[PDB]
C-alpha cells in the first residue's frame, strides 16, 4: 500500500508502494483511523482448468498490465569510509589491485553511478579504493533483476565523516508467484496470467481479475468473505459504500434478497462462457467484487 | 565550501525554503545544473554566499522569506477556497521560519494558526469521502437490525418425553407418495433401508419415535 | 447474409443532471459532449458457428493491431522533473492507457507542467501539447484525463511521447474493444429468477450438446470520434475479418507444402489405412485453433479425432487430426475447411460494408 | 457472565451458526478454541 | 494515487469521467451530508449516499467493476 | 572463544558442517501450480 | 519453462502429496545432478514412481485432489440438471485433446451421437484394464434419508477397465485411497504407469468442468426462513435437556 506519506523523502530498504489503493465496498470502522491497502478484485469463485487448485489462483494478465498491485520496491545501499584512506572514486586498470574479475567500472562518475541508469547484475554501482599502489574496496551489484538508481546523496556521520547513500528502486508488477489474500486470511499464489480474451466472462461482459478455487471455503469456513462478494455486487450497482464491521447486525437472506431487487439474481451467480471457447458453462458463477490484498512476498526476491 | 554545501543540501529547511524561492520565481524552477546555478541558489535561498557563511555565526536570520505578504488575518475564517490554501501555504512556512528563529509571540501565534489548519483539515476531510450508505429497515426508518440469530425459547417439555416420561427417540422416517396414484401412501422406514425402499416417488414427510409411536409434527398433542 | 441487424450507439454525459453540468462547466468549461466517445454495437450472426463469432469477438478483444501512447527511452526529463511523487512508472502506466483514435504514427507529443502557485496543481490530457507531425485538425484523445499532479513549486516534463502499435494479448494498453453481451438467440432460456433454476446458466440445451448458429454479440469500443461513428466501428470490423483471414492463410501456405520436410507440419501413416497429422504453430491463440477444429470437424463428419491444445507454458497451437484417408485426402480436405473459413470471413466483411451505412 | 452461572452458554455452547454470525461472547469462545490450534500447530514441529 | 485511467478488470476509459465524478460527486454529499462533522460521514448510521444516477448521468455504463473502480478508489490528493 | 565450544548445540561443528552440508549447483524459488505438467514432472 | 517472466517452480497439483506441499507460499529447492553417477542414480533409485506407493503405510500415495475428486464425480455422474449426462461426438473428443495420450477412435460416430462419461472414462481406462468394485464416497447413510440417491451412481464396477457403473469420487480416484484405480494399475502394470493415468484422468476430469462449471456462492449456505426455524427448535430442546 501506501506505506508512508513520505516515502520520496526517505532512503529505505526493502519498502514497497503500491501505486493504486481503493476503500473496501463493505468497509469497517478500522479504515476511519488506517488507511486501506488492497483493490476490489473482481473474483470468480469457480474451477478453471485446474490452474487454481491447492490454494493457487489465476490471475488476468490485463489487470496486471493495467497496474493491478502494481508498485515501486525500494532498496538502499551505505557504504562507508576509512578516514584519510579510502575515498570515492574511478579505479585505473593499470595501478589498482584485486579487482573484481568481470565488473563494470564504466557506469561510474565520480565514484558513484549517476542517477538514472540502469544498473544490472556485475556492474560497480560505488567506487571505492584504498591507498597502500591502490586496492580496489568496491562495491558490485550482486542481484539477478536490474535496478535504477533512484538518489544518491554523500551525507555526514555522526562522526562527521562521509559515507555514500543510494536509493535503487524495481518497477514491481504483479507476477506469477507473488502473493495475494483477501480479508478473511484465504491467501494464495499467483499461478496462471491469462490475456483478456481468454478469462471466462457473463452474459453482461463481466470478467474476474482473479479465479479463486471454491475448494478453499469448505474446511476454512471463510464465510465473511463470500458475504462481503454478495454484499459488494449490490454496493456496485447501487452506487453505494455500505459498512461490514464485525458483530453489526446482519441477514444474509436480506442480503440475498438486495441482491434481486437490483436485477441480479438471488444467489448472485451469472451466466458464463469460456473465453477459449466460446462455450457456456451449465452452471451459474458465482462472481463478484471481493477486496483482495497483495502480501509482500516477492518471489523476485525468495 | 563542499562540507558546507553538502551538509546544507541534506537539510529539509533547505528544501523547504528553495520550495518557497521556486514559487514566486526567486529561483529557476529546475535544480542546478552548474556550480554557478547552485551557488546562485544557496545566495538566493540560504541568504548568504557559502564563503561568508563560515565568516560569521548566523544562519537563520536571512533565509528566504517569500515575497507576496498575503493577508493572514483572513485566515480568520473571513476565488477564497485556494485562496485559503494559499494562505495555509504561505503562513505555515512563515511560522517555520519564526520557530528557527525562536521570534518573541510565537507560541500564541502558533496554536491560532493550529486551530486555523484544523480548520481547513475539516474542509480537506469533507473532499476526501467516499460516501456512505446504511441498509435500513423498511419497517422502520433506520439501520437494519434484522439479524437470523439464535432466540432462545422454552420449549414444552412433551418434546423430549412421552406421556409415559420415556425420551424420544425419532428414528422412523416416514415417506409419503408425491403422486396420489402411487401405492402404498406411506412407507415407514429405518436409516438403514431407505435406499432400499425408497424412490424419488416419495417424499419425507416427518420423523417418528421408536418408543411411543407419534409424529414430531403431532408431538404437541401431547398433554404437558 | 450472415451479419444482419446491427446496431450502434454511443455513450453520452446526460447534461440534464445539475451536479455533472455544474461540475463539467467548473473543471473543463464543458458544455457539450467530448471529442471521443465510447460506442456499444449490438450484432446479429445467423447461419454461423460459435467458433466464427468467438474468434472474431477475440481478434476484436486483443488480437488485432492498435495504438497507444508510450514514452521513448530518455524521454522523461530527470533534470527538468522535479516533482517527487510523479515517477516516471506511474506516469507512463496512466499515459499508456489512455485511448487514442489516432490517425498516423508520426505525432510526437510533449508534456511540460509548471507550477508556480502554494495549491497541488492537476496535470490534464489537455496539457498534451503536439510537437511533431501534421498539425491534427481533430484530437485523438480527450482533454479529460487526470495524468497526474505536482506538489507546489514542482515541475514535469516528459518529451518524445510517440504513437506505439501492437496487440493486446502483448500488453494489455493494445486493447480495443470490451465484452458488453454474448448470447444464443436459437437456443431457448429459462426464468432463471425462480429459485429452482438460479443455479443453472438458463439455456435450456446443455453446452455438451447444443449446437448454436445465430447469436448476438456486443462489443464497447473506448474512444471513437463523434461526427464519424459509423464510419470508425466499420472499420474496426473489417480490420478484424482481414486479421483473421491473414491467420489462417498463414496455415495454408503450410499445407500447400507437405511434401517439403516442414517443422509446422508432421504427417504419419499410421494402421488401418489412417494418416496423422500434427500442425504445430508457435505463438498462435485459441481464436485459430478452435477455428480450425471446428472447420475440419464440419468438412469431416466421421473423423477419428481433431483437437487443438494450446498449452499456457509453451506458447504454441498443436492441431491433432487423425484421419482414415491417405496424406493427400487429408491434406485436400485440409484445404477445403481452410477454404470454408476464408469464405466465411469474406462474406462477414461484405455484410459490415452492407450494413453500416 | 455471572458468577456460578447454570446456562449452557456460559461454558462454550454457541448456539449461532457461521452464516448468521456468532456474538461476542460466543466469538471470544471460539477464538479461545482457535487459538490452540495455532498453538498445537507451532508444537507440532518442535514437538516431532 | 488517483482514479485509474481505464477500469482496472475490462478497460473501459473510466478516467475521462474520473475528474467530473469527483467533484460532483462532493457536491451531491453536501446535500446529504446533514450536521455531522466530514470526517464522521463514514459513521452516520443514517446516510443513503447513493451514486448510482449520477454515475450513470456520466454515460458509464452498468458494469460491476468499472463503478466499483470509480466509487472505491482513492485519491492521494486528498490524504496528502 | 573456546575450542569445545564449537562442537556441541545445533550450530556447532558436529550438526552444521559435519552432519548438514552447504552445498553448490542448487536453486530454490517458490512453487506453483501447472496442470500441463506430469506428476514426475516440474516446470 | 521458456517464458522470462516466470520466477516459480511449478509441478502438478498430484505431486505435492509427496512433499506434504502446497502453492500458499511453500518453497522447495532444486538441484540438478551433473556427474553420471548422480545422474543414473537419480534415475534408477529415487525417480518419484518408486515412492508412488508409501513406504510408510505400503499404499498409494497420489492420486485427484479437489478439483479432479469432485471432477470425476460430475462426469461419470449418471444423471445433470440437464436430464441425462451425455455429449456429442465434438465435446466427447474435446476431453481428450489435453490427456497426451494417444487419442481414441470416434470414427464409429455421427455427430449427434452421444456418449455419456462413463463411456469417455473407458476409453482411458481400456490400456490399463483393472477391476474395482466398492461403494463410493457419494454414497453415505447420512444423507440417505433426506437424499434420493440414483441407484446407478451407489455401485461403481469396473472390468477390465470399463466404467459399468457408478461415480468416480475420493474412494475411487482420491489420494492415499488404498486399493482405488491407481492402486489397481500400479499393482498390475507398474507405478510409472499408474502415474501416467493420474494425469490423463485428471485432464479428462477437468475438461468436463471446462463447459460444466463449478462454483460456490453465499446462497450455498443459506438455510430456509422454514429450515432456520427447524434448526433452532432443534437447539432449543438441547437448552431444555440442559
Ligand atoms: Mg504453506
Ligand atoms: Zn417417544
Ligand atoms: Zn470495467
Amino acid at each position: 500500500g501506501w506505506y508512508c506519506f513520505s516515502w520520496p523523502y526517505r532512503v529505505d530498504m526493502n519498502r514497497f508502494f503500491q501505486f493504486y489503493n481503493e476503500m473496501p465496498l463493505v468497509k469497517t470502522i478500522a479504515h476511519n483511523y488506517v488507511i486501506p491497502n488492497g483493490l476490489n478484485t473482481i473474483v470468480a469463485y469457480m474451477i478453471y482448468g485446474g490452474y487454481n487448485q491447492e490454494d493457487s489462483v489465476i490471475v488476468s494478465q490485463s489487470f496486471i498490465d493495467r497496474g493491478g498491485f502494481a508498485g515501486t520496491f525500494y532498496r538502499e545501499e551505505k557504504v562507508e569510509l576509512e578516514s584519510d584512506i579510502e575515498s570515492f572514486g574511478k579505479p585505473d586498470p593499470l595501478i589498482t589491485k584485486n579487482l573484481k574479475p568481470g565488473a563494470n567500472y564504466e557506469k561510474l562518475v565520480d565514484g558513484f553511478v549517476p542517477v538514472g541508469t540502469v544498473v544490472k547484475k556485475g556492474d560497480i554501482i560505488i567506487g571505492k579504493v584504498a591507498k597502500i599502489k591502490y586496492i580496489d574496496r568496491s562495491v558490485m551489484y550482486g542481484f539477478d533483476e536490474p535496478a535504477v538508481v533512484d538518489a544518491v546523496m554523500r551525507p555526514h556521520g555522526p562522526n562527521d565523516e562521509i559515507f555514500g547513500l543510494m536509493r535503487l528502486r524495481y518497477e514491481r508488477n504483479l507476477n506469477i508467484g507473488d502473493k495475494m489474500s483477501s480479508r478473511s486470511g484465504n491467501k494464495g499464489i499467483a499461478a496462471l496470467a491469462l490475456p483478456t480474451s481468454d478469462m471466462p466472462f457473463t452474459e453482461d461482459g463481466l470478467q474476474p481479475d482473479l479465479i479463486v478455487n471454491p475448494h478453499s471455503h469448505p474446511s476454512r469456513m471463510t464465510n465473511g468473505q463470500m458475504i462481503e462478494t454478495t454484499v459488494g455486487l449490490a454496493n456496485a450497482l447501487q452506487g453505494v459504500v455500505t459498512d461490514g464491521t464485525a458483530f453489526l447486525p446482519i441477514n444474509v437472506q436480506l442480503l440475498s434478497e438486495r441482491l434481486a431487487q437490483e436485477g441480479l439474481r438471488f444467489n448472485g451467480c451469472q451466466k458464463m462462457f469460456n473465453g477459449q471457447t466460446g462455450e457456456y458453462f451449465d452452471a451459474a458463477i458465482f462472481i463478484g467484487p471481493t477486496y483482495h490484498q497483495r502480501l509482500q512476498k516477492f518471489v523476485l526476491d525468495d | 565550501t563542499k562540507v558546507l554545501l553538502t551538509e546544507i543540501l541534506l537539510d529539509p529547511m533547505y528544501d523547504y525554503a528553495a520550495t518557497v524561492a521556486r514559487i514566486d520565481g526567486s529561483i529557476p524552477m529546475h535544480k542546478p545544473r552548474t556550480p554557478k546555478e547552485a551557488e546562485y541558489e544557496f545566495k538566493t535561498v540560504i541568504g548568504r554566499t557559502p564563503a561568508e557563511l563560515l565568516s560569521q555565526k548566523e544562519f537563520y536570520d536571512k533565509i528566504y522569506t517569500s515575497k507576496y505578504r498575503p493577508d493572514f488575518t483572513q485566515l480568520t475564517r473571513l476565488r477564497d477556497e485556494e485562496k485559503t490554501s494559499t494562505l495555509i501555504y504561505l503562513r505555515a512556512y512563515e511560522l517555520f521560519l519564526k520557530y528557527l528563529q525562536n521570534a518573541p509571540n510565537f507560541n500564541s501565534e502558533l496554536a491560532e494558526f493550529k486551530t486555523y489548519e484544523n480548520a481547513y483539515g475539516e474542509q480537506k476531510a469533507l473532499l476526501a469521502q467516499q460516501g456512505f450508505y446504511n441498509i435500513f429497515d423498511p419497517n422502520t426508518g433506520r439501520a437494519d437490525q434484522r439479524t437470523r440469530l439464535f432466540e432462545y425459547k422454552r420449549l414444552p417439555i412433551s418434546t423430549l418425553y412421552d406421556e409415559r416420561g420415556l425420551p424420544h427417540k425419532w428414528t422412523i422416517y416416514v415417506y409419503k407418495a408425491v403422486d396420489s396414484s402411487q401405492k402404498p401412501a406411506e412407507i415407514e422406514v429405518t436409516r438403514k433401508d431407505v435406499i432400499k425402499k425408497i424412490d424419488n416417488h416419495y417424499a419425507l414427510a416427518d420423523l417418528r419415535c421408536s418408543v411411543c409411536h407419534v409424529l414430531q409434527h403431532e408431538v404437541g398433542q401431547l398433554n404437558i | 447474409k450472415i451479419f444482419q441487424n446491427v446496431e450502434i450507439k454511443p455513450f453520452l454525459i446526460d447534461f440534464s443532471n445539475l451536479f455533472i453540468k455544474n461540475a463539467a462547466k467548473k473543471l473543463f468549461q464543458l458544455e457539450e459532449q467530448l471529442p471521443l466517445v465510447p460506442v456499444n454495437v449490438v450484432m446479429d450472426f445467423k447461419g454461423i458457428s460459435r467458433a466464427a463469432v468467438h474468434g472474431l469477438s477475440r481478434v476484436l478483444q486483443d488480437e488485432i493491431p492498435n495504438y497507444m501512447l508510450d514514452i521513448k527511452p530518455g524521454g522523461y526529463k530527470i533534470e527538468d522533473s522535479t516533482d517527487l511523487f510523479m515517477t516516471e512508472q506511474f506516469i507512463r502506466n496512466r499515459i499508456n492507457f489512455i485511448p487514442i483514435y489516432a490517425k498516423n504514427e508520426t505525432l510526437v507529443f510533449a508534456l511540460r507542467s509548471l507550477n508556480n502557485s502554494c495549491e497541488v496543481k492537476t496535470i490534464y490530457s489537455r496539457d498534451l501539447i503536439q510537437v511533431a507531425g501534421p498539425k491534427l485538425k481533430y484530437p485523438i484523445f480527450n482533454p479529460t484525463f487526470e495524468i497526474g499532479f505536482l506538489q507546489p513549486g514542482k515541475s514535469l516534463i516528459i518529451e518524445d511521447i510517440y504513437i506505439k502499435k501492437g496487440i493486446g494479448r502483448k500488453h494489455a494498453a493494445f486493447n480495443l474493444a470490451v465484452k458488453t453481451h454474448f448470447s444464443h438467440l436459437d437456443i431457448e432460456q429459462y426464468p432463471t429468477d425462480k429459485k429452482e433454476y438460479m443455479a443453472l446458466s438458463g439455456y435450456k440445451q446443455s453446452s455438451m450438446t447444443s449446437d448454436p448458429r445465430h447469436h448476438r454479440l456486443g462489443l464497447c469500443f473506448p474512444a471513437v470520434p463523434l461526427p464519424h461513428i459509423n464510419q470508425a466501428v466499420r472499420t474496426y470490423l473489417k480490420n478484424a475479418c482481414r486479421i483473421i483471414i491473414g491467420r489462417i492463410q498463414s496455415i495454408q501456405k503450410i499445407y500447400e507444402n507437405f511434401e517439403e520436410p516442414q517443422p509446422e507440419l508432421v504427417l504419419f501413416s499410421m494402421d488401418e489405412e489412417k494418416t496423422k497429422a500434427i500442425i504445430t504453430i508457435k505463438d498462435e491463440t485459441h481464436t485459430i485453433g478452435n477455428l480450425l477444429k471446428t472447420y475440419i470437424y464440419e468438412m469431416i463428419p466421421d473423423i477419428s479425432f481433431v483437437g487443438y491444445q494450446c498449452v499456457p507454458h509453451k506458447q504454441e497451437m498443436v492441431l491433432t487430426i487423425i484421419h482414415k484417408a491417405s496424406q493427400e485426402d487429408l491434406i485436400t480436405l485440409l484445404e477445403k475447411s481452410i477454404q470454408n473459413i476464408i469464405q466465411t470471413f469474406q462474406i462477414l466483411e461484405k455484410n459490415v460494408d452492407e450494413l453500416i451505412a | 457472565y455471572p458468577r456460578f452461572a447454570l446456562e449452557a452458554q456460559a461454558y462454550g455452547f454457541i448456539c449461532n451458526s457461521y452464516i448468521a454470525g456468532l456474538t461476542s461472547p460466543e466469538f471470544i469462545f471460539g477464538e479461545m478454541n482457535g487459538r490452540f490450534d495455532l498453538i498445537n500447530k507451532a508444537l507440532s514441529t518442535s514437538s516431532t | 494515487m488517483l482514479i485509474p485511467v481505464v477500469c482496472f478488470t475490462c478497460g473501459f476509459p473510466i478516467g475521462t469521467y474520473a475528474a467530473i465524478f469527483d467533484k460532483a460527486r462532493t457536491e451531491y454529499i453536501k446535500t446529504k451530508m446533514g450536521g455531522t462533522l466530514p470526517q464522521n460521514i463514514p459513521l452516520d448510521a443514517s446516510l443513503q449516499i447513493e451514486l448510482k444516477d449520477l454515475i450513470t448521468a456520466l454515460g458509464i455504463p452498468m458494469r460491476v467493476c468499472c463503478r466499483t473502480h470509480l466509487i472505491t478508489t482513492l485519491d492521494y490528493r486528498k490524504y496528502y | 572463544p573456546s575450542i569445545m565450544r564449537r562442537l556441541p548445540r545445533k550450530e556447532g561443528r558436529i550438526r552444521k558442517s559435519l552432519l548438514g552440508s552447504q552445498v553448490w549447483s542448487i536453486s530454490r524459488s517458490t512453487i506453483c501450480g501447472n496442470s500441463d505438467l506430469h506428476l514426475d514432472e516440474v516446470g | 519453462l521458456e517464458n522470462p517472466k516466470i520466477s516459480t517452480f511449478q509441478m502438478n497439483v498430484s505431486a505435492c502429496a509427496w512433499y506434504n506441499a502446497d502453492f500458499d507460499g511453500d518453497q522447495m529447492n532444486l538441484w540438478v545432478p551433473w556427474s553420471v553417477m548422480s545422474r543414473v542414480e537419480a534415475e534408477l533409485l529415487c525417480s518419484v514412481r518408486n515412492w508412488f506407493i508409501s513406504t510408510k503405510s505400503s499404499g498409494p500415495v497420489n492420486g485427484q485432489v479437489q478439483d479432479s475428486t469432485v471432477g470425476s464425480f460430475l462426469l461419470t455422474r449418471t444423471n445433470t440438471p440437464m436430464g441425462k449426462n451425455v455429449m456429442n461426438k465434438l465435446h466427447a473428443m474435446g476431453l481428450f485433446q489435453t490427456t497426451q495420450t494417444d487419442p481414441p477412435c470416434f470414427a464409429n460416430y455421427s455427430p449427434t451421437d452421444l456418449l455419456d462419461g462413463k463411456s469417455v472414462v473407458s476409453m482411458l481406462l481400456r490400456q490399463t484394464p483393472i477391476n474395482y468394485q466398492r461403494a463410493p464416497t457419494w454414497y453415505s447413510e447420512v444423507y440417505a434419508p433426506y437424499m434420493h440417491y440414483n441407484k446407478q451412481d451407489i455401485s461403481t464396477q469396473i472390468r477390465n477397465g470399463e466404467l459399468i457403473e457408478g461415480v468416480l469420487d475420493k474412494k475411487a480416484v482420491g489420494a492415499g485411497s488404498s486399493g482405488g484405480i491407481y492402486h489397481l494399475i500400479s499393482r498390475r502394470y507398474g507405478p510409472q504407469q499408474a502415474l501416467k493415468m493420474i494425469f490423463a484422468t485428471q485432464q479428462l476430469a477437468l475438461n468436463y468442468v471446462r463447459n460444466a462449471g463449478f462454483t460456490v456462492s453465499t446462497a450455498d449456505m443459506l438455510l430456509t426462513p422454514e429450515a432456520h426455524q427447524e434448526v433452532q427448535e432443534i437447539i432449543n430442546e438441547l437448552l431444555l435437556e440442559s
